């Protein structure tokens, strides 16, 4: 069966503006395996993203970790962007530093 | 069915007793 | 503590033309192997990946496997013609206790269908009825079942304990959590956020305060990975506006020797 993938994103450290950090996207609960995923900064693709071994849980799900350095600012929106089979369009989640 | 891990196994069964 | 050694093995058929096969392998939450289907050798993810081992008996498990994945492929491709496009999954290792329990897995569409236990495989009951018979056909075979069980019952938790000796001291790493406060609102009400990253071990403890007073509203999420072998935690509390005053969020964690982390609002 499909499963819909849950998309979480989240800074390694505090956010400060102007200092580098390293941004989070941790993709979780999904079926089949095939999956594509962008980081966004202002709605364009960054080219740097590192991506971890896809692995899955005791339940079966599959999960993968990307992430990129950034260094946030008080203008630059950052957000996560996953195309899946189980879902007709891109699914996308913004950073939000207040979350 | 599974022929040719059929053939594997008993190909490595001496590896892994000794 | 205990540990749980896993060998997860993810094989892809898209048709009779394309398919691939990845591996990895975890000991506890630490990647220890990585094995890409483009890669004829098995990746070390650490300095103590080969365990005891020699270096001819790794090359050798090497190839066994190499041999393995080859026809397991096969076999499968031969299965499927005897509809795409199929997934496949195997989970296969040891819980640590000097005790030990193996399992080996195996999932079909994502779905837990077969299992290898004492010296047979076998399907798990509502498993599909078209198994029955390959399964029969595998069991039939005493040389596989003595190398599985051989693989299971000896080579696995002989494996795990050469593991923990070489890699004691990051399986023993403390790495302190930074923690940070923030907040949005919630309702006609505000949600605060305490975010806390970087801590290894998993084990932690996070908890929003009035002075000595634990407030039963904190609510944990679930532990996120960092990229640098870190565990990320958030835990929030929804808060009428004005009760914001006076409130902490309080960490505890092995690596802070006794000094909590206290925030307050
Ligand atoms: C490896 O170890 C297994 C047992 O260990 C489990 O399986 C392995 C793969 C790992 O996952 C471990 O962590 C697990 O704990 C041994 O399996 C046993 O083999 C013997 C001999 O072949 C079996 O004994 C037979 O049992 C028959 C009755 O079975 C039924 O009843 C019993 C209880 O009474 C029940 O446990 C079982 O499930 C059946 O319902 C009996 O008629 C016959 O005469 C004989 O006694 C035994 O049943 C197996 N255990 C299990 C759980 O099936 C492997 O032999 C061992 N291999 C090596 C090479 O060391
Ligand atoms: C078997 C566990 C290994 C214990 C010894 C430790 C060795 C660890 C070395 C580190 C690298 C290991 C990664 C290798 C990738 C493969 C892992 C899975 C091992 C599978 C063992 C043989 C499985 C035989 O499959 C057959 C059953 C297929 C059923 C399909 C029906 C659907
Ligand atoms: C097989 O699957 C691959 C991967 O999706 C695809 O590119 C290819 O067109 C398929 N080939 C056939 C003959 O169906
Ligand atoms: C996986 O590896 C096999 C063996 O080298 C190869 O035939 C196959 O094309 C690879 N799969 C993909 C999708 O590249």
């Amino acid at each position: 069966i499909q499963k819909t993938p849950q998309i979480q994103v989240y800074s390694r450290h505090p956010p400060e503006n102007g200092k580098p950090n390293i941004l989070n996207c941790y993709v979780t609960q999904f079926h089949p395996p095939h999956i594509e995923i962008q980081m966004l900064k202002n709605g364009k693709k960054i080219p740097k993203v590192e991506m971890s071994d896809m692995s899955f849980s005791k339940d079966w799900s599959f999960y993968i970790l990307a992430h990129t350095e950034f260094t946030p600012t008080e203008t630059d929106t950052y957000a996560c962007r996953v195309k899946h089979a189980s879902m007709a369009e891109p699914k996308t989640v913004y950073w939000d530093r207040d979350m | 069915d599974f022929h040719h891990i059929r053939e594997w196994g008993n190909h490595w069964k001496n590896f892994l007793a000794v | 503590k205990n540990y749980t050694f896993r060998c997860l093995q993810m094989s892809s058929f898209a048709n009779r033309s394309w398919s691939r096969t990845d591996s990895v392998v975890w000991l506890g939450d630490l990647q220890t192997h990585r094995w890409s289907n483009d890669s004829a050798t098995i990746s070390f993810t650490k300095p103590w990946s080969q365990g005891k081992l020699s270096n001819q008996q790794w090359e050798k498990l090497q190839h066994m496997f190499q041999v393995y994945r080859v026809s397991f492929t096969r076999d499968i491709q031969e299965l499927v013609k005897m509809d795409y496009p199929i997934e496949i999954q195997l989970s296969a290792g040891c819980e640590m206790y000097n005790a030990s329990e193996s399992f080996l897995h195996v999932a079909f569409q994502g779905k837990y269908v077969v299992r290898f236990w004492g010296t047979s495989w076998q399907t798990v009951p509502g498993a599909p009825s078209w198994l029955d018979l390959p399964i029969k056909v595998l069991n039939a075979d005493q040389g596989t079942s003595a190398t599985v069980q051989m693989l299971l019952n000896d080579t696995c938790p002989l494996f795990v304990r050469g593991l923990l000796e070489a890699g004691k001291s990051d399986l023993e790493k403390q790495e302190k959590p930074v923690a940070w406060l923030s907040s949005v609102p919630s309702s006609a009400h505000r949600q605060l956020v305490c975010h806390v990253s970087g801590f290894y071990p998993k084990p932690v403890w996070v908890m929003w305060m009035r002075g000595d007073q634990e407030q039963q509203g904190t609510h944990r999420g679930d532990f996120l990975p960092n990229a640098d072998e870190t565990w990320y935690l958030q835990a929030t509390l929804d808060v009428e506006a004005g009760e914001e005053a006076g409130l902490a969020c309080r960490v505890k964690h092995s690596s802070l020797g006794g000094q909590d982390i206290i925030l307050y609002w």
